[PDB]
RNA sequence: GGUGACAGCAAGGAGGUCACACCUGUUCCCAUCCGAACACAGAAGUUAAGCUCCUUAGCGUCGAUGGUAUCGAACUUAGUUCCGCUAGAGUAGAACGUUGCCAGGC
RNA sequence: GACUGGGGCGGUCGCCUCCUAAAAGGUAACGGAGGCGCUCAAAGGUUCCCUCAGAAUGGUUGGAAAUCAUUCAUAGAGUGU
RNA sequence: AUGUGGCGUUGCCCAGACAACGUCGAGUGACACUGCGCCGAAAAUGUACCGGGGCUAAACAUAUUACCGAAGCUGUGGAUU
RNA sequence: AGGUAGAGCACUGUUUGGACGAGGGGCCGGUUACCGAAUUCAGACAAACUCCGAAUGCCAAUUAAUUUAACUUGGGAGUC
């Protein structure tokens, strides 16, 4: 249920889906962690059931951080209408991820709990995964 | 915290110097007293090079009495090496400075001399 | 702690580049004192069991075609996926 | 059946540069198009009230720098 | 110092730029040829269409 | 000291009535609730401050070398190859002004 | 009356500014945002001068702050629309 | 998903490590960036995508060469400009 | 001449975790944690953010090479 409190537009553009991760791809706010290595529009609702399948997992003995945030909002239309009557109305926010970027992050538990842990909500999220650990080297 | 003179004489001259210049057809001089003495030195712009000079602490006028009569005597000195060559239209640069006492006489000393202000 | 360091032959280009850096090299530089500009090509299971034990900061005695260098660990760039150097930076600091 | 509340726009100014560095130009020749002052006026170069810069000599434009970013635009007499 | 130009491709599916630089090197027809001077002038030529031409060093 | 061509901010250090400032003023032209500003009249004492001499790069300013892509061309419909032009970060390094034309005094 | 992802219903129709617009200029849709149909004998001209919202500092009633001095305070002040 | 493919380090090491409640001998078991597979995938006239026959190469690859292939180009003769 | 790709947060807005005490407040005026704003060390994002910026494309000038067009004024159109 996570949004922007108030957003300067309402109506704006598709972003991009082809490249590379911008920023934002290494492990360092907690201990292991979890990263794209595909494209795709990552939207409010299934950050939401990830985060559920994580906290509803550890019983609240760990902590996740949530390193991806919806920021762009998009909209559809009326139920299958004729073209060409103005923009729609809004629908959801997303937040775009590229291969790189760490999507979620957790810390303080033992590295195998996590190695599940983060296998459980890579289901419910439509970009293959992929398990990572603080680096070193 | 309490500010010196100079400083905003310099910004006015950068300021209010923006239009003003000379062209060795129409030279200009300016004027500059602190406190105690007056300078005066004419350019040309153009080529940045020195062609007259009036001075006020100078050998030749060195006297005490008054503050204005030594404005005086520099204007109608340096107006003598003005009449030697280039008497015609010049302009009279004010520094930084108001247009009132020793500036004045400074100017009218200058004028009534043979120039072109 | 005697890095075995080859150089980089003149104008590698970008395809002649990334396909040396397949048989496992990864390219570097050293500079500062007492030294000049050199283009170098260096080994990286080698470089990794050098930085597993003697930490991020430390000694480094690599050979340099024809004599010998006492530099340090400076800058990395190292790419995320597919993890392999990319890379490696040194300064002769003498 | 519908209701759009956009539609508007106005005329586009072909505002921007209107002669090229290095060429000749005549006296009173509008060098660029401006709102406001992007650029300055510089030796034989003047400016009018929409903020145009034109030329006041038969020379050759050059373009400048001013002081540590502003710029400037001159014509420079002999051809 | 002399080369040996030859249309080897057809200018029928290319741009207006590329079919202008191939009439200013004075090729006409597929299979044609010219012999001109090298000169970094023509060699600006051949390289903007080298996809089109053969050149040899006569 | 003056004007005049392309490096700063500050921080400890010192040094002098040749500079110019710090001051004495309400007395006059000037001049505003206030001579706090601005004027003009002093010139007693004076580098404490401004000025002024390296300076500390600590802050700041420049800026490499490596090389991390987008015209062209094929291959292909999923971004891979060969080219050419190479960034923004970022490292090293420099860097506490080069100094144009006169007075005075050398 | 016209436009119109058939028509009708609905909305709109002139001018200004910005995105879309792909670093010259130009560039569409019932694409996305706002304005106008004036005002000022000074808010015009010209000679001078003159230069911060906020914070911190304290200050007789303190609607906390307006009024009062000091440290700032990059112009973030401000400019009729 | 124990389908298999290397480069790998490795914990326990033939002092006898995994089993059978001491026999037992050759590696044990782990942890990954990658190759081909795996199921994955369920409509209506009639086989039905090499187009057909057929093919274990006549498949897909790489490296050389040969040849075939247009009204493109060259030979030979002609026309009109 | 110029602000697109890319990048970057220094400005406008979005941002998640992690931060500091004066104070309304705990009370019997106060403690203190706690509510809110502020500054603060800490880090991702933009068609209508930018200062740091390409490749190309644009204009031009030329004792810088190959090429054969270009322009002005008239007759005749088709195309929407």
């Amino acid at each position: 249920m996570l949004l922007p409190k108030r957003v300067k537009y309402r109506r704006q553009h598709r972003p991009k889906t082809t490249g590379r991760s911008k920023g934002g791809n290494y492990v360092t706010f907690g201990e292991f962690g979890l990263q794209a290595t595909t494209t795709s529009w990552i939207t409010s609702r299934q950050i939401e059931s990830a985060r559920i399948a994580m906290t509803r997992y550890m019983k609240r003995g760990g902590k996740v951080w949530i390193k991806i945030f919806p920021h762009t909002p998009y909209t559809k239309k009326p139920l299958e209408v004729r073209m060409g009557a103005g923009k729609g109305a809004v629908e959801g926010w997303i937040a775009v991820v590229k291969p790189g970027r760490i999507l979620f992050e957790v810390a303080g538990v033992s590295e195998e709990v996590a190695r599940e842990a983060l296998r459980l909500a890579s289901h419910k999220l439509p970009v293959k995964t992929k398990f990572v650990k603080r680096e070193e080297l | 915290s309490k500010i010196d003179k100079n400083k905003v004489r310099l910004k006015r001259h950068a300021r209010v110097r923006t239009n003003l210049s000379g062209t060795a057809e129409k030279p200009r001089l300016n004027v500059y007293r602190s406190n105690k003495h007056i300078y005066a030195q004419i350019i040309d712009d153009n080529k940045g090079v020195t062609l007259a000079q009036a001075s006020s602490k100078d050998s030749d006028i060195a006297t005490t009495a008054t503050k204005v009569e030594l404005a005086t005597k520099v204007g109608e000195a340096i107006a003598k090496k003005a009449a030697d060559k280039g008497i015609k239209e010049i302009v009279f640069d004010r520094g930084g400075y108001l247009y009132h006492g020793r500036v004045k006489a400074l100017a009218e000393a200058a004028r009534e001399s043979g120039l072109e202000f | 702690a005697s890095l075995k360091s080859i150089i980089r032959q003149g104008k590698q280009t970008r395809s002649d580049l990334k396909q040396l850096r397949k048989s496992g090299k990864v390219p570097a530089v050293v500079y500062g004192y007492g030294t000049k500009n050199v283009s170098v090509k260096v080994d990286e299971v080698e470089f990794i069991k050098v930085i597993r034990e003697v930490g991020r900061n430390g000694v480094i005695e690599l050979g340099v075609g024809s004599k010998t260098i006492k530099v340090m660990v400076a800058d990395y760039q190292f790419d995320p996926l597919k993890n392999q150097i990319t890379h490696i930076d040194f300064l002769a600091i003498n | 059946v519908s209701s759009t509340k956009n539609g508007r726009d106005s005329e586009s100014k072909r505002l921007g540069a209107k002669r090229a560095d290095g060429q000749f130009v005549t006296g009173g020749s509008i060098l660029y198009r401006q709102r406001g002052t992007k650029i300055y006026p510089g030796e034989n170069v003047g400016r009018g009230g929409d903020d145009t810069l034109f030329a006041k000599i038969d020379g050759v434009v050059k373009f400048e720098r001013k002081g540590r970013d502003k710029k400037q635009v001159s014509v420079y007499a002999v051809a | 110092a002399k080369l040996q130009i030859t249309l080897t491709r057809s200018v029928i599916g290319r741009p207006e730029t590329q079919r202008k630089t191939v009439e200013a090197l004075g090729l006409k027809k597929t299979n044609s040829s010219v012999v001109v001077e090298d000169n970094p002038a023509i060699r600006g030529q051949i390289n903007k269409v080298k996809h089109l031409v053969t050149v040899e060093e006569k």
